[PDB]
DNA sequence: TTAGTTGGGGGGTGACTGTTAAAAGTGCATACCGAACAAAGATAAAATT
DNA sequence: AATTTTATCTCCAGGCGGTATGCACTTTTAACAGTCACCCCCCAACTAA
C-alpha cells in the first residue's frame, strides 16, 4: 500500500500548501482598516516605503500635521482597556480597538481616552509600528492628538534610544503647538518610570532642564486655626508608654495580619464534649470542603475560557478583571463567603455587591506588594515611629502629618474604581459560578443508600407585598450539619479587627487609616463621587484641621477590662441575663388553636438567636485583645461627623461594650481626681440627675458601703449595682473607686478608667446659641446657676400648668388625666423636636407612651394625644422663637433651591466642604443573565432631577451636626497641645479622671469662639454667591435672592457667660 | 417533497431575469465560455444595462411577489397542520445535516491525520454489485497488515503531535 | 363610590332570588349595607328573617321607624362585614366588631364542617376594593378563622366584570390565569346567578345622590356588566394534608409558581423542593416538560398531597417563617 | 456510546460567480402586571382641572 | 384660580422581577444556470475517543 500512502501524504502536502496560501494574504488583527481612502493609501505608502520601514519620521509628520457623560458601554470599553496593562495583555485590547474601529456602526463609541490608554501601553514595551498604527487610527477618527500622545511618543522615542533631531522636531513641534513641557509631568496617568524615561529623552536634547522646585508646604492661616498652627508658644505633645522596637514589632505584625487578609479568633461559646457524632460530623465537613474547593477550581477555569473567546469574536467581556488575581486566592474567597453566610439566606444583589467589593480590595493589596511601595512604607513608618515612641527624642516636636510629610512623603499609587456596572456583572458572575458548582449528597447519614446530589444554595423568590425579591438560601441539611459539628473558630475580614499598631496619619483624601487596605474618607454609598469632588477641589490647606483631628482621634490607645470581661464570660456561657445585657442561650426558650401559639412561639425564638450570635462575635475579638494593645481609626459622613471603622469592636455600642474598654496609658489621680471619680460613678447610677455636684459627691459618700460590698462580690453579694441605670459600667467606676480609696496615697494611684461629659440636648444648644435668645438659652445650661436645668421638666411643667387651667375651665378629657403628665411622657417629642417633628409624629409618640399607661381609661387616647400634641407644641413656641425662625429659613432656602434644579451645598467654619447627595431615580437598570435579572441603582448620575422632598427635610439638622463636628473638632485640636487624651462620641467627651478641669475650660473656650463668628451670615453670602449670580435665568434668580438675604434677626444674650457655666456640660 | 407541494419556490429576482434572458443568448454566441467569465461579463452588461430595462425587470419581479404573496396567503389555509408538522420535521432536520457537512468539511479543510486503518480493509485494498462484494470479502475476513495499520497510525502519530501545534498558533483551542 | 339598589322591580326580582326555593325557610339572612332598605324591606314582604349590618350612621333611624311595628324580625347592628375582626388596635370601634360579639349577639351557634349551611350573606363588594376583600375572605376561610370558624357560610355579592373574568380563568384562557382563580376554585363551586347593567343601581357619595348626568354618563363610560356570584365553601375542601395549620405552604407554593409564568414546573420544584422533582411529577401524572399554566386548579392541590405525604426525607420544603417580612 | 476508513456505484449539496431583497438577529428603551392586616380628625405643600 | 390629592423626624453605605412591544441598524439565505468536486447512503468489518 505504498501508494495509497505516498498518495495520502501529496494530498496532506496540497492540503497544507492550501493552508498556508490562505493565511499569508482565528488571529488578532494588527492593521486597522480605515474609511478614508487617501488615509489607506497613505498607511500603503508607508508599509510600501522600504521592508524595513522607518516609522520615526511618519510618526513625526502624523504629530505635526495637527489639521459631556460616557454611555455605560463606553465606560464598561475604557475600563478594559485600562485594565488590559495592568494585566499585561496587550494585543487583546489592540486586537478589540482595531475590530471596533472596523464596523461603522461601533466606531463611534471611540474616544480619545481609548486611543491614548492602547499608545501608552505599547508605548511602555518600545515599539514603533503599533504606535503608528493607533496614530493612524486617532488621525482617520477626525480626533487630535493631546499631552497624553505626545508624552506617549516621547516615552517610546527615550526608551527606544533614538537620535536627538527628531527629539527636536517633536518638542519643537509642541512648542508651536502651545504645549507645555512642563505641563506635561504633571499627567496623573503617568507613573514614576514613565515621567523619568520621558525625563531622559528630553534631558538627551536639553540637558538644562529642571523639575519645578519644591517648597515646604504652607500652614494654615484660617482664623479659628491660627492658634492651632502658631509656631510661638510652649507645646508639651503626648507620647506612648512603649519603647521603638515594641513598636516595630507590632507594626511588623499588623502589616502581615493585612497581607494575610484573614484573621481567625478561638471560639468564646461552650466547649463541647467530643462525642462520635461531633468527629463524624466533622469529618464529613473537611471532605465536603475539599471538593466545593476542586469544583468551584474547575468551573473558575471553565469560566475564563469561555470568556476570552467573546473578547477573541469582537464583544467586550470580563476576562482580565478574572486574570487579575489568582485562582487560589478567588477560590478562597469564595469559600470563606460561602461559610459566612447565615442560615436565612441572603439577597442576591446584596450578595453579588459583597463579592465585588472584596475583589478589589485583594487586588489594591496584591498590586501594592508587586509594585515595591511595602519596602518603602515599612521605612518611613519606621523612621516616623520616633515621634511617638517614649525613649525616642525628634529634633522639633510636631503633629504626626507634619512630621510624616518633613520626613519625605512616599508618593501614593492611587488605584482607579471600576464603574458600577463591572462591579455588579463581576459580583453577579461570581455568585452565580458559586451556586452552580457546589453540591452535596442528599442523605448525609448513610452514603450511597441514596445517591443522587442535591444543591448546597437554591435561588427561592421572597414577596413584599407586591415585590418580588431574589434570595439565596442554604440546604437545611448543611445548616443543621454545620451547628453539630460545632466549629471552634471564627474568621474575621482583616478590615473589621481593630490594629495592632498606630494608624498611618491622614495626609490627603487618599491616603490613610489603615495600612494597606481601602478607605474612603467620607463613606457613603459606592457610586456616589460628588462629594470626593469637591474635597480634591478644595485648597489644599482647607481640610488639614479635619484631617488632623482624625489623626489625633486614631491615635488612643485602648485595653481590654480583665474582670469585667470575665464576669461577662461566667454570665454568658453558663445561662445568661436578659435583663442586664447577656443573651439567653437557645436551648432556654419557651418551647386552628395551635396555630397561634405555634406563630408566636417562633417569632420569639428568632431575634433571641439574632442578638446572640451578634455578641458571640463582639466577646470572641474581646478575649482575642485580652492581653494586648489596639487601636482604631476614624472617618466621616458626608456631614463632618466622625466614626470608628472596625463594626464589631468599638466605644459606640452598648454598656456591655463600653465596659470592656479603658485607655491603655493611666495618669496618676491629683488632687481632685477621687472626687471626679464618684461624682462619674453617681452619673452612671442615674438616681440624683437634677442635684449639683456637691449633692452628688456627697450622696456618693453616704453609699459607700454598696459600693465596696459590690467591689469584693459582684455576683454573690448585695447586687446593689444592678439597678443602675447602666449595670456594667457602675461595676467598672465601682472597682476603681474601691481601688483608689484603699491606697496608702489615694491622690498618687494611676486610673486608667474615661470620665464622661455630656452635653444636654446639644442640637438646641446650638439653635439657642445661633439664635442668641435668652429664655432658650437659660433652660439649657448656658447660663451660671447652682442646679441643672432640664427642659424636659420645664416642658411637662408648663404642659400640666396648661391641663390644670384648662380642667379648672371645664373640659372632660382635661380632668380625665390628672397627675398622668409628666417628664417621660413629652421627653422624646422634645428630642425629636430638632430633627423637625411635626403635629402628626408627635401624635404617634405620645399615644405609644399612653398605651402603656394603666390607669388612665383607654376610651380616651385619641383624644388626650391630640390634646397633648397640641398643648406640647404650643409650649415649645414660647421657649423657642429664634429657632423656629431658622428652621423656617432654612427649609424655604432648600426647597426654592432645589426647585431651580441644583443640590443644596454649603462649608463648615472650619473649611470642609458639605454637599447633599438627594436626588430622584427614574430610568431602572437591570442586568440580565443566567439566574435573574439584578436591579440596582446607578449612584453618581448627575444627570437625576434632585429630589425635592428629601432635601428641604435634611437640611436644618445636618447643618446643626456639621457645627456639633466642628465643634468637637476644635476642642480635640486645643485638648491635644496641653497634653491629653481625647476620645468623644459625637457630643461626649472621654478623658482621664485628672484632666476633667482642663478639658472643660478648653470645651467652654472654643464653643464661645466658634459661636462668635457670624456663621448665619456667611452662609447666606456663600448661598447668595453660588447659586443666584447666573444672567441668563432673572425670576426664579430673584425669588432666591429675596429668600436668601432675609436673614432672622439675632436676641439679646451674651455668649461670654458660656465660661463661667458649671453645667453646660455635665 | 411535501414542502413543493405546500408551497412554491420564490419568485427570480430581477438581475435573475435579466440573467435568463441574456446569458444563455452570450452564452450561445461564445461556445468555449464558462459560467465564470459568462457570469461577469453579465453582471458588467447589467451594471452598463440602461435603468429603463432595470425598471422593468423590477416591475415585474414586484408582480410576481404580488401575485405569490396572494398564493401563499391561499395556501397557508389549504394545508392541513399534520402537513405543517411534517414541514417543521423536514426543514429541522435540512438544518441538522447541513450544519453535519459544514463541521465535517471544516475539520477535513485543516489537513486532518486520518484515522488507523483495519488489517482486513489494508487486505482488502491489497487484493482489490460493491454491496455484494464487501458484503463476500467481510464474510470471508470471518502483507503484515496487521502491524501495518498501527504503524501508519504510530506513523500518523508524529502527524497529530504536530498537528496540535498550529491550531494553538492559528487560535483553534477547541479542537485539542 | 358606594351603591344601592331602588328600583322596586330590580329588588322584587333579587329577593325571589334571594329567597330561591323554600327549602330550609327559616335561614337568618344577614344583610351588608342595606342602604335606603328597599331590599330588606322586599325581603321581609317575602317572609324572611332578615337583620342588616348597615354602616352608616344615619341609615338606621329610617329603618327602625319603618320596622317598629314590623311584629317580625328587623334586628339592626351597626357593623360592617369587610371591617369584621380587625387585626391592630386594642379596642373595637362601633364601624368594627368581633366576629365572635356579633354572633353572641345573634344567638347562633358554632357547627362543624361537615353540617349544613347555618346562615346566609348577601351584599355587593366594594367598588375598589375587589382584590383586598378576595384575598382577606381567602385568608379568613382557609384558616377557619374570624366568620368561617362557625361553618360553611354562603356569601352571595355582585362584582365588576373584570374581576369576575380574572377570578373565572381556566387554562383554556392563560392571558387572565393567576393564583387567585385557583384558590378560590380550590375551595368553592362559584355560580352566576343574575346579570345586571351598572345603570340599574344609583351611585351614592359622601354627600349623597349622584345625580349629575355628566358623572351619570361618566357611568355610561365606565358602564361594565355587574355579575353576581354564590360562593359556597366544598365540602372535602380540608384532607389529611391540607389542614388549617398548613395552608402557608400551600400559598407560598403557589406564589413561586406564577412568578415566572413561562416555565415548566420541573423548574419551580427544583427550586422548591429537595426530592427529586420526576418522582413528584410521575406520581401526580403527568410529563415533564408540563407548563404551569397548563395545570387545572385540582392538579396543583394533588402535588402539594403528593410531596407531603412522603415520609423518606426530614425536609420536604424550603418555605421557612423567615421569608416573610423580607 | 458513537464515529471513521475501507469500497466503489450512485446520488447530493455546494463552490465558483455574479446581484437582489425579504426575513432574522442585536442592542436599547418604555410599559404593565403581580397577597391581607380599620380608623378616627389635622394641615400645608404638590398635582390636576 | 380652584379643587382634589399626598405626606407626616435626621445621620451611622441600598437597589423588585418577568413578559410584551417598538425601533434603528446589521447580517443572512434564497432565488437563477452550468460544471465539477468532493462528500455521503449501502452491505460488513475493526479500532479509538
Amino acid at each position: 500500500w505504498a501508494k495509497i500512502l505516498e498518495k495520502d501524504k501529496r494530498t496532506q502536502q496540497m492540503r497544507m500548501q492550501r493552508l498556508k496560501a490562505k493565511l499569508q494574504m482565528r488571529r488578532l488583527q494588527v492593521e486597522p482598516r480605515l474609511l478614508s481612502k487617501q488615509m489607506a493609501g497613505c498607511l500603503e505608502d508607508c508599509t510600501r516605503q522600504a521592508p524595513e520601514s522607518p516609522w520615526e519620521e511618519q510618526l513625526a509628520r502624523l504629530l505635526q500635521e495637527a489639521p459631556a457623560q460616557l454611555s455605560g458601554q463606553q465606560q464598561r470599553l475604557l475600563a478594559f482597556f485600562k485594565c488590559c496593562l495592568l494585566t499585561d495583555q496587550l494585543p487583546l485590547a489592540h486586537h478589540l480597538l482595531v475590530v471596533h474601529h472596523g464596523q461603522r456602526q461601533k466606531r463611534k463609541l471611540l474616544t480619545l481616552d481609548m486611543y491614548n490608554a492602547v499608545m501608552l501601553g505599547w508605548a511602555r514595551q518600545g515599539a514603533f509600528k503599533e504606535l503608528v498604527y493607533v496614530l493612524f487610527m486617532v488621525k482617520d477618527a477626525g480626533l487630535t492628538p493631546d499631552l497624553l500622545s505626545y508624552a506617549a511618543a516621547l516615552q517610546c522615542m527615550g526608551r527606544q534610544d533614538q537620535d536627538a533631531g527628531t527629539i527636536e522636531r517633536c518638542l519643537e513641534q509642541m512648542s508651536q503647538e502651545g504645549l507645555k513641557l512642563q505641563a506635561l509631568f504633571t499627567a496623573v496617568l503617568l507613573s514614576e518610570e514613565d515621567r523619568a524615561t520621558v525625563l531622559k529623552a528630553v534631558h538627551k536634547v536639553k540637558p538644562t532642564f529642571s523639575l519645578p522646585p519644591q517648597l515646604p508646604p504652607p500652614v494654615n492661616t484660617s482664623k479659628l486655626l491660627r492658634d492651632v498652627y502658631a509656631k510661638d508658644g510652649r507645646v508639651s505633645y503626648p507620647k506612648l508608654h512603649l519603647p521603638l522596637k515594641t513598636l516595630q514589632c507590632l507594626f511588623e505584625k499588623q502589616l502581615h495580619m493585612e497581607l494575610a487578609s484573614r484573621v481567625c479568633v478561638v471560639s468564646v461559646e461552650k466547649p463541647t464534649l467530643p462525642s462520635k457524632e461531633v468527629k463524624h460530623a466533622r469529618k464529613t465537613l473537611k471532605t465536603l470542603r475539599d471538593q466545593w474547593e476542586k469544583a468551584l477550581c474547575r468551573a473558575l477555569r471553565e469560566t475564563k475560557n469561555r470568556l476570552e473567546r467573546e473578547v477573541y469574536e469582537g464583544r467586550f467581556s470580563l476576562y482580565p478583571f478574572l486574570c487579575l488575581l489568582d485562582e487560589r486566592e478567588v477560590v478562597r474567597m469564595l469559600l470563606q463567603v460561602l461559610q459566612a453566610l447565615p442560615a436565612q439566606g441572603e439577597s442576591f444583589t446584596t450578595l453579588a455587591r459583597e463579592l465585588s467589593a472584596r475583589t478589589f480590595s485583594r487586588h489594591v493589596v496584591q498590586r501594592q506588594r508587586v509594585s515595591g511601595q511595602v519596602q518603602a512604607l515599612q521605612n518611613h513608618y519606621r523612621k516616623y515611629l520616633c515621634l511617638l515612641a517614649s525613649d525616642a527624642e525628634v529634633p522639633e516636636p510636631c503633629l504626626p502629618r507634619q512630621y510624616w510629610e518633613e520626613l519625605g512623603a512616599p508618593e501614593a499609587l492611587r488605584e482607579q474604581p471600576w464603574p458600577l456596572p463591572v462591579q455588579m456583572e463581576l459580583g453577579k458572575l461570581l455568585a452565580e459560578m458559586l451556586v452552580q458548582a457546589t453540591q452535596m449528597p442528599c442523605s448525609l447519614d448513610k452514603p450511597h443508600r441514596s445517591s443522587r446530589l442535591v444543591p448546597v444554595l437554591y435561588h427561592v423568590y421572597s414577596f413584599r407585598n407586591v415585590q418580588q425579591i431574589g434570595i439565596l438560601k442554604p440546604h437545611p441539611a448543611y445548616v443543621q450539619l454545620l451547628e453539630k459539628a460545632a466549629e471552634p473558630t471564627l474568621t474575621f475580614e482583616a478590615v473589621d479587627v481593630p490594629m495592632l499598631c498606630p494608624p498611618l496619619p491622614w495626609t490627603s483624601p487618599h491616603s490613610g487609616a489603615f495600612l494597606l487596605s481601602p478607605t474612603k474618607l467620607m463613606r457613603t454609598v459606592e457610586g456616589a463621587t460628588q462629594h470626593q469632588e469637591l474635597l480634591e477641589t478644595c485648597p489644599p490647606t482647607a481640610l488639614h484641621g479635619a484631617l488632623d483631628a482624625l489623626t489625633q482621634l486614631g491615635n488612643c490607645a485602648w485595653r481590654v477590662n480583665g474582670r469585667v470581661l470575665d464576669l461577662v464570660l461566667q454570665l454568658f456561657q453558663a445561662k445568661g441575663c436578659p435583663q442586664l445585657g447577656v443573651p439567653a442561650p437557645p436551648s432556654e426558650a419557651p418551647q386552628a388553636e395551635l396555630r397561634r401559639e405555634l406563630a408566636h412561639c417562633q417569632k420569639v425564638a428568632r431575634e433571641m438567636h439574632s442578638l446572640r450570635a451578634e455578641a458571640l462575635y463582639r466577646l470572641s475579638l474581646a478575649q482575642h485583645l485580652r492581653d494586648r494593645v489596639f487601636w482604631l481609626p476614624h472617618n466621616m459622613d458626608f456631614r463632618g461627623r466622625t466614626y470608628p471603622c472596625p463594626p464589631h469592636f468599638n466605644h459606640l455600642g452598648s454598656d456591655v461594650a463600653r465596659a470592656l474598654l479603658e485607655f491603655a496609658q493611666g495618669r496618676p489621680l491629683g488632687p481632685h481626681g477621687l472626687d471626679w471619680l464618684k461624682i462619674h460613678l453617681v452619673n452612671l447610677t442615674g438616681l440624683k440627675k437634677r442635684e449639683p455636684l456637691r449633692k452628688r459627691l456627697a450622696f456618693a459618700e453616704e453609699v459607700m458601703d454598696d459600693i465596696l460590698d459590690s467591689a469584693d462580690q459582684p455576683l454573690t453579694g448585695r447586687k446593689w449595682w444592678m439597678g443602675a441605670e447602666e449595670p456594667w459600667q457602675t461595676l467598672a467606676c465601682c472597682m476603681e473607686v474601691a481601688n483608689a480609696v484603699r491606697a496608702s496615697d489615694p491622690a498618687a494611684y494611676v486610673s486608667h478608667l474615661p470620665v464622661h461629659q455630656d452635653g444636654s440636648c446639644n442640637g438646641l444648644q446650638h439653635y439657642a446659641a445661633l439664635g442668641r435668645d435668652s429664655v432658650g438659652a437659660a433652660s439649657v445650661n448656658l447660663e451660671p446657676s447652682d442646679v441643672p436645668q432640664d427642659v424636659y421638666s420645664g416642658v411637662a411643667a408648663q404642659v400640666e400648668v396648661f391641663r390644670r387651667q384648662d380642667a379648672q375651665r371645664g373640659m372632660r378629657v382635661a380632668q380625665v388625666l390628672e397627675g398622668f403628665i409628666t417628664r417621660k411622657v413629652v421627653k422624646q417629642t422634645v428630642m425629636t423636636v430638632v430633627y423637625g417633628v411635626t403635629r402628626y409624629g408627635g401624635r404617634l409618640q405620645i399615644e405609644k407612651r399612653l398605651r402603656e399607661l394603666s390607669d388612665f381609661p383607654q376610651e380616651f387616647v385619641w383624644e388626650a394625644s391630640h390634646y397633648l400634641v397640641r398643648q406640647v407644641f404650643k409650649s415649645l413656641q414660647e421657649m423657642f422663637s429664634g429657632t423656629r425662625a431658622i428652621q423656617h429659613w432654612l427649609t424655604e432656602s432648600a426647597r426654592l433651591i432645589s426647585h431651580m434644579g441644583s443640590v443644596v451645598e454649603w462649608v463648615t467654619p472650619l473649611g470642609v466642604p458639605v454637599i447633599q447627595p438627594y436626588r430622584l431615580d427614574s430610568k431602572v437598570k437591570q442586568i440580565g443573565g443566567g439566574i435573574q435579572s439584578i436591579t440596582y441603582t446607578h449612584n453618581g448620575d448627575i444627570s437625576r432631577k434632585p429630589n425635592t422632598r428629601k432635601q428641604k427635610n435634611g437640611f436644618p439638622p445636618n447643618f446643626i451636626h456639621s457645627l456639633d463636628s466642628s465643634h468637637m473638632m476644635l476642642t480635640a485640636l486645643h485638648c491635644y497641645r496641653k497634653g491629653l487624651t481625647f476620645v468623644s462620641v459625637h457630643d461626649c467627651y472621654w478623658t482621664h479622671a485628672a484632666d476633667v478641669s482642663v478639658m472643660n475650660q478648653v470645651c467652654r473656650e472654643q464653643f464661645v469662639r466658634l459661636h462668635s463668628e457670624p456663621i448665619l451670615q456667611d452662609l447666606s453670602r456663600f448661598l447668595v454667591k453660588r447659586f443666584c449670580s447666573e444672567p441668563q435665568k432673572i425670576l426664579e434668580a430673584s425669588q432666591l435672592k429675596e429668600t436668601l438675604q432675609a436673614v432672622p434677626k439675632p436676641g439679646a444674650f451674651d455668649l461670654e457667660q458660656v465660661k463661667r457655666s458649671t453645667y453646660f456640660f455635665s | 417533497s411535501s414542502v413543493l407541494a405546500s408551497c412554491p419556490k420564490k419568485p427570480v429576482s430581477s438581475y435573475l431575469r435579466f440573467s435568463k434572458e441574456q446569458l444563455p443568448i452570450f452564452k450561445a454566441q461564445n461556445p468555449d465560455a464558462k459560467t465564470t467569465e459568462l457570469i461577469r461579463r453579465i453582471a458588467q452588461r447589467w451594471r452598463e444595462l440602461p435603468d429603463s430595462k432595470k425598471k422593468i425587470y423590477q416591475d415585474a419581479y414586484r408582480a410576481e411577489w404580488q401575485v405569490y404573496k396572494e398564493e401563499i396567503s391561499r395556501f397557508k389555509e389549504q394545508l392541513t397542520p399534520s402537513q405543517i408538522m411534517s414541514l417543521e420535521k423536514e426543514i429541522m432536520d435540512k438544518h441538522l445535516k447541513r450544519k453535519a457537512m459544514t463541521k465535517k468539511k471544516e475539520l477535513t479543510l485543516l489537513g486532518k491525520p486520518k484515522r488507523p486503518r483495519s488489517a482486513y480493509n489494508v487486505y482488502v485494498a491489497e487484493r482489490f454489485s460493491p454491496q455484494e462484494k464487501l458484503k463476500t470479502v467481510k464474510e470471508n475476513w470471518k502483507e503484515l497488515y496487521i502491524q501495518h495499520a498501527k504503524e501508519d497510525e504510530t506513523r500518523y502519530h508524529n502527524e497529530m503531535k504536530s498537528w496540535e501545534e498550529q491550531m494553538i498558533e492559528v487560535g483553534r483551542k477547541d479542537l485539542l | 363610590f358606594k351603591r344601592y339598589v331602588t328600583d322596586r322591580r330590580l329588588a322584587e326580582t333579587l329577593a325571589q332570588i334571594y329567597l330561591g326555593k323554600p327549602s330550609r325557610p327559616p335561614h337568618l339572612l344577614l344583610e351588608c349595607n342595606p342602604g335606603p332598605g328597599i331590599l330588606t324591606q322586599a325581603l321581609l314582604e317575602a317572609g324572611a328573617k332578615v337583620v342588616a349590618l348597615e354602616s352608616d350612621k344615619t341609615f338606621i333611624p329610617h329603618l327602625e321607624s319603618l320596622g317598629k311595628n314590623l311584629d317580625g324580625k328587623l334586628r339592626v347592628i351597626h357593623c360592617d362585614f369587610f371591617k369584621l375582626d380587625p387585626r391592630s388596635g386594642g379596642v373595637i370601634k362601633p364601624p368594627a366588631m368581633s366576629s365572635r360579639g356579633l354572633f353572641k349577639n345573634l344567638g347562633i351557634e358554632a357547627v362543624p364542617w361537615t353540617a349544613d349551611i347555618p346562615l346566609k350573606v348577601v351584599g355587593m363588594f366594594p367598588s375598589r376594593g375587589e382584590k383586598r376583600a378576595l384575598w382577606k375572605l381567602a385568608y379568613d376561610l382557609y384558616s377557619c378563622t374570624s366568620i368561617y370558624k362557625f361553618g360553611r357560610i354562603e356569601v352571595n355579592m355582585f362584582i365588576g366584570e373584570k374581576e369576575f373574568q380574572k377570578l373565572m380563568a381556566d387554562p383554556g384562557n392563560p392571558d387572565l390565569y393567576h393564583v387567585l382563580s385557583v384558590i378560590w376554585q380550590l375551595a368553592c363551586e362559584i355560580k352566576v346567578l343574575h346579570m345586571e347593567p351598572w345603570s340599574s343601581f344609583d351611585i351614592y357619595t359622601r354627600k349623597g345622590p349622584l345625580e349629575n348626568p355628566k358623572r351619570r354618563e361618566l357611568l355610561d363610560q365606565l358602564q361594565q356588566k355587574l355579575y353576581l356570584i354564590q360562593m359556597i365553601p366544598r365540602q372535602n375542601l380540608f384532607t389529611k394534608n391540607l389542614t388549617p395549620m398548613n395552608y402557608n405552604i400551600f400559598f407560598h407554593l403557589l406564589k413561586h409558581c406564577f412568578g415566572r409564568r413561562s416555565a415548566t414546573v420541573i423548574d419551580h420544584l427544583r427550586s422548591l423542593t429537595p426530592l427529586d422533582a420526576r418522582d413528584i411529577l410521575m406520581q401526580i401524572g403527568k410529563q415533564e416538560d408540563e407548563k404551569v399554566v397548563n395545570m387545572h386548579p385540582q392538579d396543583f392541590k394533588t402535588l402539594f398531597e403528593t410531596i407531603e405525604r412522603s415520609k423518606d426525607c426530614a425536609y420536604k420544603w424550603l418555605y421557612d417563617e423567615t421569608l416573610e417580612d423580607r
